[PDB]
């Protein structure tokens, strides 16, 4: 499921390597916007652009895409909400 | 018991024999008769394996173990020679580059060298069906782990407990700060590091404070 949601809007075809639930209090000021509830983070590593690509979503069992977030070499980030 | 260091066994036999450790186990081995589930079972309880409970001078808690193929090995933010560090370890290795003189990236993501010092790497969650995140929760781990932090708090004194991003915070609100030293950050997660992980200190502030109980400090760079 969720490497096809990365995919279809990175058009980068990637492999999830870890999954962190934070609050939403947590998530909030780097988004710029507070979830409804918890978010897992499940990030990839993009070998070609040197980038983090996260896929936040719900909670399992739903994990319901909520925001895209491509992350630069020094830490700057691209937010997509989905 | 099987996979399970004695020392360990021994302190925290009555959770074994309770009703929701005894319902943990077959939903666990249910779940296996059926999928694949991370890390195998005898993993599960590696962080008892590589020291003594005794011998716990600092504690380092996680979520749940990896999702993916051969990750999960049953150390929290660890990985099996030779998987590459994930991102969050990605950050723990860059912070120890600044913070420890001397550290170096090992050149892989197990950090077996650092529970065989003390140092208590334990996911509050221990296991994971196959690519699917926290889809073991609230199946009895968070009671059993919340039972290895209370023994810990009770029984020791001065040990340093490192919780990183919010649910550590929370799985950590009980630790008696009379007996112990907590220090908290954000997640290293690529999310949140630059966001407080990055120089947060931990590693050396985590020697500082077992140099004032006479205890001798961990090195960060035996991995």
């Amino acid at each position: 499921n969720l490497s096809d949601i990365i995919e279809k809007e990175t058009g980068k075809q990637l492999v999830i390597q870890e999954s962190i639930l934070m609050l939403p209090e947590e998530v909030e000021e780097v988004i710029g916007n507070k979830p409804e509830s918890d978010i897992l983070v499940h990030t990839a590593y993009d070998e070609s652009t040197d980038e983090n690509v996260m896929l936040l979503t719900s909670d399992a069992p739903e994990y319901k895409p909520w925001a895209l977030v491509i992350q630069d070499s020094n830490g700057e980030n691209k937010i997509k909400m989905l | 018991m099987e996979f399970f260091g004695e020392t360990w066994r021994r302190e925290l036999a009555a959770e074994f024999e309770k009703p929701y450790f005894k319902q943990l186990m077959s939903f666990v081995a249910d779940e296996r008769s059926r999928h694949t589930v991370y890390p195998p079972a005898d993993q599960v309880y590696s962080w008892t394996e590589m020291c003594d409970i005794q011998d716990v001078k600092v504690v380092i808690l996680g979520q749940d173990p990896y999702h993916g193929p051969n990750q999960a090995h049953g150390l929290c933010f660890s990985v099996q020679k030779p998987v590459p560090p994930p991102p969050s370890l990605v950050n723990i290795y860059k912070e120890l580059c600044t913070d420890i003189d001397g550290f170096k990236h090992p050149g892989h993501g197990d950090l077996s060298g650092w529970a065989k010092q003390g140092v208590l790497l334990l996911n509050a969650v221990l296991t994971v069906r196959a690519h699917q995140a926290n889809s073991h929760k609230d199946r009895g781990w968070e009671t059993f782990t919340d039972a290895v932090i209370k023994w810990l708090s009770v029984n020791r004194e001065g040990v340093v407990f490192l919780l990183w991003g919010s649910y550590a915070h929370k799985k950590g609100a009980t630790i008696d700060r009379k007996r112990h030293h907590v220090l908290q950050a954000v997640h290293p997660s690529p999310l949140s590091a630059h966001r407080g992980f990055l120089g947060c200190k931990h590693f050396s502030k985590a020697n500082g404070l077992l140099k004032l109980s006479g205890t001798e400090p961990i090195n960060w760079r035996a991995l």
